[PDB]
């Protein structure tokens, strides 16, 4: 994250403030999601599953979010991606 | 004549074990084991993260994982072929010794 220098006799001491993750949990993951016969891939997150539903979260911090159109991008069909699972994709325009 | 060579602290077996642990951590956790606790992750997802890091979308990997694995296996084979073809690969270590 950041470091703070410190004066020392004939030397220097750096206070390296680093980010260390902890308290990890296991989740089921999938490389892509197939809803409208089309493959979906997360822009920056990662597909995870807690056993009941599928969510998108960060690759460095657990933050489950609904799989929406703004979080994924379509590229190709589903039968090419190996290990793709079937799950619905949310669309913010549909409620309005 | 007094010239005595001392053996290193870490033997070849310990160096091999360290290398195998590094390799296992790399293939099972990516870069998470180096920053902190090891986090299991499928290797295709690790390759997708690497491609996103080099500026390539992960769909290119999810559509050509087979070809990429074939090219990786061929490169690994060619590495051993080059190592067995000529001893000039370890010329630096040979010159040091």
């Amino acid at each position: 994250l950041m470091s703070f220098p410190q004066s020392a006799p004939h030397g220097v001491v750096f206070l390296h403030v680093t980010y260390v993750p902890a308290q990890e949990k296991n989740f089921t993951t999938a490389p892509a999601i197939c809803h409208d016969g089309k493959a979906h891939f997360p822009r920056e997150g990662v597909f995870v599953s807690n056993g009941t539903h599928w969510f998108v979260t960060q690759r460095n911090f657990y933050e489950p979010q609904i799989i929406t159109t703004d979080n994924t991008f379509v590229s190709g069909n589903c039968d090419v991606v190996i290990g793709i699972v079937n799950n619905t994709v949310y669309d913010p325009l549909q409620p309005e | 004549n007094g010239l005595t060579v001392l053996p290193p602290l870490l033997t070849d077996e310990m160096i091999a074990q360290y290398t195998s642990a590094l390799l296992a951590g790399t293939i099972t956790s990516g870069w998470t084991f180096g920053a902190g606790p090891a986090l299991q992750i499928p290797f295709p997802m690790q390759m997708a993260y690497r491609f996103n890091g080099i500026g390539v979308t992960q769909n290119v990997l999810y559509e050509n994982q087979k070809l990429i694995a074939n090219q990786f296996n061929s490169a690994i084979g060619k590495i051993q072929d080059s190592l067995s073809s000529t001893p000039s690969a370890l010329g630096k270590l040979q010159d040091v010794v």
